[PDB]
């Protein structure tokens, strides 16, 4: 049970602090567990300057400041474990030794990785025919690369094993005058042969790299990147 | 993940994270979702611009909630964000939180229930710089594709598909002709067409090619007409002996009670469309851009791509 | 007259264009784009665009104002005039109603001149400000948009 950060600021003169008195409330209510927090940036606490300004605005983090660090403080039942990655937009009156510490950091791994195999893993559920597990070829990728794209990467083999039935089953309509009198009724012809055949997959193809080799862009590997590992340890710490 | 998935219903993984478009400025989108919407699910909502931005605090949030929920709640709906200066173009550059917040709202409404992933997603956005931004992740737009100005060669189609597709049911044309010769320099040589000519190529020349049909001869010369009480040669009597007045002191005989004829034919008042027409309409080109802003867009395109 | 004065614009078109001396095949170019649409219908009974509005951007001391309300008497034009910014208001969710309105007026006077004097009191720069997006932008953006939009189909306005 999550903070939904962005949401649930009441707009109504005076009123907003009743909202976060109160998912805090429905939080400790659940003895044990967390709540995640997005991006500070859901709250985007900024120091009163080009932005909300802390004038018309002030009172989410007016509260958030004091009542969560009390608990926190006291150290018991709830905690926060937020995503930050832009503490630039933030004033880092929290983020800091005095309330909430441990700004941890892990980067993204060079190139080295068992993510390659928890890739193949992960594609697995779904079935690679071949005997050889074929996964080190990957690395072909030039180094860097290892984002959550290993999966938009395994989207886009399963679409090409689609492509490829798809065009099997056009073809097979093309055909379809071998047993029926006219290549006709195909929204009928499917379900009442239905031969099994039913999208097996057919990552056989191993075109994760024919969509790798694309350069596919969705990845990020530019200079922020490196201005997020460099501040990660210069400010993050 | 419609005309393939109702045979395929099993669909393995990942949702289609919908249109990530990109094009040159003025061009390339609209005309295609319009007609996509053909299959879209029901007729989507294509909102767009800056209709999200209302007001500082809580609005735009409220509204963009709505948005997804009565788009997705009755069947499969795409939206128009269009350019991401209607959300999102950069962090900071916001007063009250009008826009920023919004952005986050954004990031937390593409997961978990859109009901049906024909949902899909689309931006279209103009010249791709300033985004900037964390949604081009790839579980939150899809790949990033180009609309471009091609060479001239596609203008016949382009023309082609002017002139003939708009139809009542009847094979009219909008620039009826019989084709007095091939495109020639049309096709592939029309301008210096650095920008593109546009509808502009076939706008005004329009009714260029109407004058040598409407205004050329008779028009100017006389008034045509048939039937009716017509013209006489009256010869009553001299037009200005006994004053200077005497020519038509004498009225009509009758009122007309009824004419039918047709408003257009081949034959009669149709645009008579000609190869010379089009080389006054390429002489009289306006290009949409010019080298100077392309030299900068040129950079912000291929920049987009395998650089961030 | 009395239908203007009731229902239309006070200051109805009232000036011999004899009167605006000097200006040449430019007054030409103008008035043939006015005249043609309007007495020659058979060229322009047609679905295509044609025409449909127009700006000025002289600097100050040659006479538009004068201009427009002449050529409006040549061919009897309806005529209405936003004398400015009398399309703001205090209401926050209804001073767009002027907008819808000044359509509402033109399609109630099919040929209709809508004359915007200082249109700048009504357009900014359309990539305004990174500040917030006031009112001054949400009604001019909505304001181009629906005169791109709307009486495009319904042709006769300009
Ligand atoms: N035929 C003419 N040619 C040029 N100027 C003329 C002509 N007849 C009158 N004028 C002058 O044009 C002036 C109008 O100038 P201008 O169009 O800049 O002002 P305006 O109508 O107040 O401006 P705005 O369009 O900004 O409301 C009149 O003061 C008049 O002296
Ligand atoms: N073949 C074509 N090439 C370029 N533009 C076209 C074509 N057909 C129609 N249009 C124009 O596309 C415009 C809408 O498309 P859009 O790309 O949204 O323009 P904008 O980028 O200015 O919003 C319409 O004004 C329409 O006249
Ligand atoms: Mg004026």
């Amino acid at each position: 049970f999550s903070v939904k950060g962005p949401e649930l600021l009441n707009m109504y003169i005076g009123e907003s602090e009743a909202n976060v008195r109160r998912v805090f409330q429905k939080a400790r209510e659940a003895k044990p567990c967390v709540i995640f927090f997005d991006q500070i940036d859901s709250v985007a606490p900024k120091r009163g300057n080009q932005g909300d300004s802390g004038g018309v605005m002030d009172r989410i983090v007016s509260q958030l400041l004091a009542e969560l660090d009390g608990m926190s403080t006291d150290a018991d039942g709830v905690f926060v474990i937020g995503a930050t990655n832009r503490p630039d937009l933030l004033d880092e009156a929290l983020l800091r030794p005095g309330r909430f510490d441990k700004l941890l950091y892990l980067g993204i791994p060079d190139t080295d990785t068992k993510q390659l195999n928890i890739l193949e893993a992960l594609t697995r559920k779904f079935v690679l025919d071949n005997d050889v597990k074929l996964i080190e070829l990957a690395k072909l990728c030039p180094f860097n690369y290892t984002g959550a794209d290993f999966y938009a990467l395994c989207s886009d083999a399963m679409l090409n094993a689609m492509s490829r039935i798809a065009r099997m089953v056009e073809k097979k309509v093309s055909q379809h005058n071998e047993l029926t009198g006219e290549n006709i009724s195909t929204r009928r012809w499917f379900d009442k042969i239905a031969t099994k055949e039913d999208t097996k997959v057919v990552v056989k193809m191993e075109d994760f790299l024919k969509a790798q080799e694309q350069l596919t862009p969705s990845v990020s590997r530019a200079e922020l990147n490196h201005y997020e590992a460099v501040r990660a340890n210069f400010e993050g710490a | 993940p419609t005309k393939y998935e109702p045979i395929f219903v099993n669909c393995p993984l990942r949702l289609r994270s919908g249109i990530l478009l990109y094009g040159y400025p003025g061009c390339g989108k609209t005309l295609l979702a319009s007609a996509v919407a053909q299959q879209c699910g029901l007729n989507f909502i294509s909102v767009k611009g800056p209709e999200i931005l209302n007001k500082f605090i809580g609005a735009s949030e409220q509204n963009i909630r709505e948005l997804f929920e009565r788009a997705q709640s009755v069947k499969p709906c795409i939206l128009f964000f269009d350019e991401f200066d209607s959300i999102a173009p950069k962090r900071g550059h916001d007063s009250t939180g009008v826009t920023d917040r919004v952005v986050n709202q954004l990031l937390t409404q593409m997961d978990g229930a859109e009901g049906l992933d024909g949902v899909y997603i689309l931006a279209a956005t103009s010249r791709p710089d300033l985004i900037d931004s964390a949604l081009l992740r790839p579980g939150r737009l899809d790949k990033s594709v180009i609309c471009n100005i091609p060479t001239e060669s596609e203008r016949l189609d382009i023309l082609q598909a002017i002139v003939n597709s708009k139809d009542k049911d009847t094979g009219q044309k909008k620039f009826a002709l019989e084709k007095n010769a091939d495109l020639k320099l049309i096709a592939e040589k029309t301008a210096g067409f650095s920008g593109a000519d546009l509808q502009g190529l076939c706008y005004n020349a329009y009714l260029k090619s109407v004058h040598r049909w409407l205004s050329a001869a008779d028009q100017s010369e006389v008034v045509p007409g048939n039937d009716n009480i017509e013209y006489f040669s009256i010869n009553e009597h001299g037009r200005r002996e006994e004053n200077r007045l005497r020519l038509k002191t004498l009225l009509q005989q009758d009122v007309v009670h009824e004419t039918k004829t047709s408003t257009s034919a081949a034959s009669e008042l149709t645009a008579v469309v000609t190869i010379n027409d089009l080389l006054e309409a390429c002489q009289e080109t306006k290009p949409s851009i010019s080298t100077s802003e392309l030299v900068k867009l040129r950079g912000i395109y291929d920049r987009f791509q395998k650089d961030r | 007259n009395e239908f203007s004065v009731s229902i239309g614009a006070p200051q109805i078109p009232n000036v011999t264009w004899d009167d605006i001396g000097g200006i040449d095949f430019v007054k030409g170019e103008i008035l043939d784009t006015i005249d043609m649409p309007l007495k020659h219908p058979e060229l322009f009974t047609s679905g295509m665009k044609k025409r449909s509005g127009i700006l000025f951007y002289g600097p100050p001391g040659t006479g538009k104002t004068l201009m427009a309300k002449a050529i409006a008497t040549n061919f009897s034009l309806n005529f209405f005039s936003v004398k400015g910014p009398e399309l703001l208001n205090m209401y926050i969710g209804e001073s767009e109603a002027n907008v819808r309105r000044v359509f509402q007026k033109a399609r109630e006077a099919k040929p209709c001149v809508i004359f915007f004097d200082q249109i700048d009191s009504v357009a900014p720069k359309r990539g305004n400000q990174g500040d917030s997006g006031g009112v001054m932008d949400r009604i001019v953006s909505q304001l181009l948009a629906e005169l791109d939009g709307m009486s495009t189909d319904a042709d006769g306005v300009f």
